RNA sequence: UGUGGUGGCGAUAGCGAGAAGGAUACACCUGUUCCCAUGCCGAACACAGAAGUUAAGCUUCUUAGCGCCGAUUGUAGUGAAGGGUUUCCCUUUGUGAGAGUAGGACGUCGCCACGC
RNA sequence: GCGGUCGCCUCCUAAAAGGUAACGGAGGCGCCCAAAGGUUCCCUCAGAAUGGUUGGAAAUCAUUCGAAGAGUGUAAAGGCA
RNA sequence: UGAUGGAGGUAGAGCACUGUUUGGACUAGGGGCCCAUCGGGUUACCGAAUUCAGAUAAACUCCGAAUGCCAUUCAUUUAU
């Protein structure tokens, strides 16, 4: 119902090095009624859904309007980190 | 012959009734007989090939081929280009007459009558029968002095075991 | 005491002409050993699989569907 | 001096390698695994030591997964031979591990024996470690 | 038993003949097509792909049985419809065929009536 | 085994051509309808004895 | 519009699976005396024929099971500019692949002939 | 110094044009074919499954699947259905 | 310098091929030991045919980068 719904830029170039330090999760969405955007996230809002709601349950991205029903596809990190990278959302509708 | 008129009169329409072909063009037929005589001993003696070609030319109406080697193996003691066997293709009316001879003459010259061996099954209308021996009227004791045999490979246009069995059965082939 | 260290010599393959040159008669375009590029308009294959330029003009490279490529010359 | 894990060659010699970085390659079979955090060669015999320090806390078997295997070879000269002639004789069988290939995996046993086994395993390998589950897994069939 | 249908091999031999030279800008093709009953002919350029003159076997005017008899007639009619448009140096397609009839009659009748080979 | 060999115009008698043979496969003297430069005419050439 | 012949355009044209048709046409199909042919064989090749049939091929239509074409993201790598240990890692500015896909896709265009 | 090597041809090292050294890592050469050449026609492979008299896992056969898993005089790359 | 065009198998991915290899399922029948002295073949590797997930490479490739490189009756600046 509510998440970290933000937007990004086309090529935010190598500033992403600093995104590795001060704690942001860059994320990815592409689907049916909206083609493709990248969206910010933080790690303290989705692992709580992974524990509480589960690893493969429904996420409702909201643009203060109609629903966007995404699901996880892949999130594999670099090792010896314990922090999120490469979150590919993937929406399949109702 | 006998068998073509058997097709045109009696063999076809009962087989049509058993399976209800919407066209007469789906009557399965008989094409080929392939006859082979693998020797192996002729590598030792080139005079072994002097007689099998004569025997096959007497039984058929054709001189058979002289088959190649296709391999080079010393564990079977063969180079390339080695004359080993002999093919006979058969088409047309000599097909039917040779099958007539097989029905009337060959099968009642078999020791220990038990029936034609069934298990040549192969699914797709391909029954082969090994022949071991003097099972033919155009053969003498004083001519044939070896224990050579024959080979039959009849290939049809059928698609089941059952239609192939009934093609061979309404024309003859007394199985077990 | 090593049983190695013996060499061929560099026989200097590779394209010797760009796209859009002004090319005279007969000059070499792309020297092969083995058919990596087929010829096209006004280009022949030598004994050692080279490529010519018969008609004076402009070298341009193309495709042959998916696999392999062509050289051809178009005059003025 | 016996090698636990030999190969079949195709080639006596290889170049001395150059390792930088990898990632990913999560826990797949078992339930408890290390992660190398550094970059070195790891030889044959260290894997023998890791096997034995794994198993001699394990009781009645359990589950042991080895996910790293030697492939490449070393050479060395004699003592006192000058620089000069061709490469040394091939001796040993080594394979490098970058930042994060999981070393081994365990399952079927509760955590305490597992963490003892992984501490015993980690003190016989020259690389710093951690301990990982199937921690964050959306793919679990 | 599979029986490979005969147009497949005819087209294979076409493709292994056509890849030398069509060359049909001012010296166009001929074309030769069997059936079990008839014969067809076209005269095509490249790469317009346009037949400039054509004649069937037995769809316009017949002579006799569907034979070399017809083949001489078609070899008449193709060149008689051709040289009105001013064509001189035509190139044969062999099709995928050989020369024991029904084609060389077309060839010879193409030779006499005004087409150079 | 294989020896260098020169040919011979059978009319004007000049050593025109040169080739190679394997003289256990072919012990004889060859006969080819080669060309003659001095006559401008096809001439049956043979091995020099 | 159908049917046949014949062309380019990267399989987005294919494969597999399912259905219908014989106006004309194509093909199977009946033969071999004739031109021809079989390293044996009218199976092919070549020559003649109109008894039979949509059965197969061929043509039309359905299917995203298989194969193919696949945006935008991100991430790995890297030019230039830097900084600490120099085994190697990190930071600004430019450029970004492969895997993963949402999606597309059971063709498009050209000429001639015969019917319609 | 004792050993090894001295001309030519393929591949890697070679930093995706060309070039590039080391007593770096690997294999060959000092021929052969009168057709193993030229032209013109015709053809498509290795294997695998299933039956078949001597017949053996594996000779000769027959059917089906099969883009190559074959071959190409000779070493290796690059090509060629 | 900027624009445009192609030559190509380097970094990284690196599975499709060729090499090296980790655990599961399946039998086709090797199963030495069988019950045996007439059908059940009991255990094991289940190896090859497969079929799953998972690694890997200077002389592995289904793919594939920045950069330099070759050219243009191209544009600007400069002096060879
Ligand atoms: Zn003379």
């Amino acid at each position: 119902v509510q998440l970290e719904v933000k937007e990004r830029a086309i090529r935010p170039r190598s500033l992403r090095n600093q995104l590795r330090h001060e704690g942001k999760v860059p994320a990815i969405v592409y689907g049916y009624q909206i083609e493709s955007t990248p969206i910010y996230f933080e790690e303290k809002d989705l692992s709580k859904i992974l524990r509480e709601h589960g690893a493969n349950t429904v996420i409702k991205m909201t643009v203060d309007g109609k629903n966007i029903n995404t699901l996880m596809s892949k999130a594999q990190l670099d090792t010896f980190t314990g922090q999120m990278l490469h979150v590919e959302f993937l929406s399949v509708n109702m | 012959n006998r068998l073509k008129e058997k097709y045109i009169k009696e063999v076809t329409p009962s087989l049509v009734e058993k399976f209800n072909y919407s066209s007469v063009m789906q009557t399965p037929k008989v094409d080929k007989i392939v006859i082979n005589m693998g020797v192996g001993d002729a590598v030792s003696n080139a005079k072994n090939l002097d007689k099998a070609v004569e025997e096959l030319a007497l039984i058929t109406g054709q001189k058979p081929l002289i088959t190649k080697a296709k391999k080079s193996i010393a564990g079977f003691r063969l180079r390339e280009g080695m004359p080993i066997g002999a093919k006979v293709t058969l088409r047309g009316e000599r097909m039917y007459e040779f099958l007539d001879k097989l029905v009337t003459v060959s099968l009642p010259r078999v020791r220990d009558f038990h029936g034609v061996s069934k298990k040549a099954f192969d699914g797709r209308g391909n029954y082969t029968l090994g022949i071991k021996e003097l099972i033919f009227p155009e053969v003498d004791y004083d001519l044939v002095d070896k224990v050579r045999g024959m080979d039959i490979v009849i290939v049809t246009t059928a698609n089941t075991d059952e239609e192939s069995r009934e093609l061979l059965a309404q024309l003859g082939m007394p199985f077990q | 005491s090593t049983s190695n260290g013996r060499d061929s010599e560099s026989k200097r393959l590779g394209a010797k002409s760009a796209d859009g040159q002004t090319v005279t008669g007969g000059s070499i375009l792309y020297r092969q050993r083995g058919t990596k590029i087929y010829p096209g308009v006004n280009v022949g294959i030598g004994g050692d699989d080279t490529l010519f330029a018969k008609v004076d003009g402009v070298v341009r490279f193309e495709r042959k569907g998916r696999d392999k490529k062509q050289v051809s010359v178009y005059p003025v | 001096m016996l090698v636990p894990k030999r190969v079949k060659h195709r080639r006596e010699f290889r170049g001395k390698m150059r390792g930088e970085a990898k990632g990913g390659k999560e826990v797949a079979f078992g339930e408890w695994g290390l992660q190398a955090t550094e970059s070195h060669w790891i030889t044959n015999r260290q894997i023998e030591a890791a096997r034995i320090a794994m198993t001699r806390y394990m009781k009645r078997g359990g589950k042991v997964w080895i996910k790293i295997f030697p492939h490449k070879s070393y050479t060395s000269k004699a003592i006192g031979v000058r620089m000069g002639k061709g490469k040394g004789a091939p001796e040993g069988w080594v394979s490098p591990v970058k930042r994060g290939k999981i070393m081994f995996e365990i399952a079927g046993v509760p955590e305490e024996v597992a963490r003892e086994a992984l501490r015993l395993a980690s003190h016989k390998l020259p690389v710093k470690t951690k301990i990982v589950k199937r921690e964050e897994m959306g793919g679990e069939s | 038993i599979t029986k490979p249908d005969k147009n497949k091999t005819r087209q294979k031999r076409h493709r292994r003949v056509r890849n030398k030279i069509s060359g049909t800008a001012e010296c166009p093709r001929l074309n030769i097509f069997r059936s079990n009953k008839n014969i067809y002919a076209q005269v095509i350029d490249d790469v317009a792909g346009v037949t400039l003159a054509s004649a069937s076997a037995l769809d316009k005017e017949i002579s006799g049985g569907t034979k070399t008899e017809t083949a001489a007639a078609v070899g008449k009619l193709v060149a008689e419809r051709a040289a009105e448009k001013g064509i001189k140096k035509v190139v044969f397609d062999r099709g995928g065929y050989l020369y024991h009839g029904r084609v060389q009659a077309l060839a010879e009748a193409a030779r006499e009536n005004g087409l150079e080979f | 085994m294989r020896v260098n060999i020169t040919l011979e115009c059978t009319s004007c008698k000049e050593r025109n051509y040169l080739t190679n043979k394997n003289k256990r496969n072919n012990p004889d003297r060859l006969e080819k309808q080669k060309y003659c430069p001095r006559e401008r005419k096809v001439t049956l050439h043979r091995e020099t004895k």
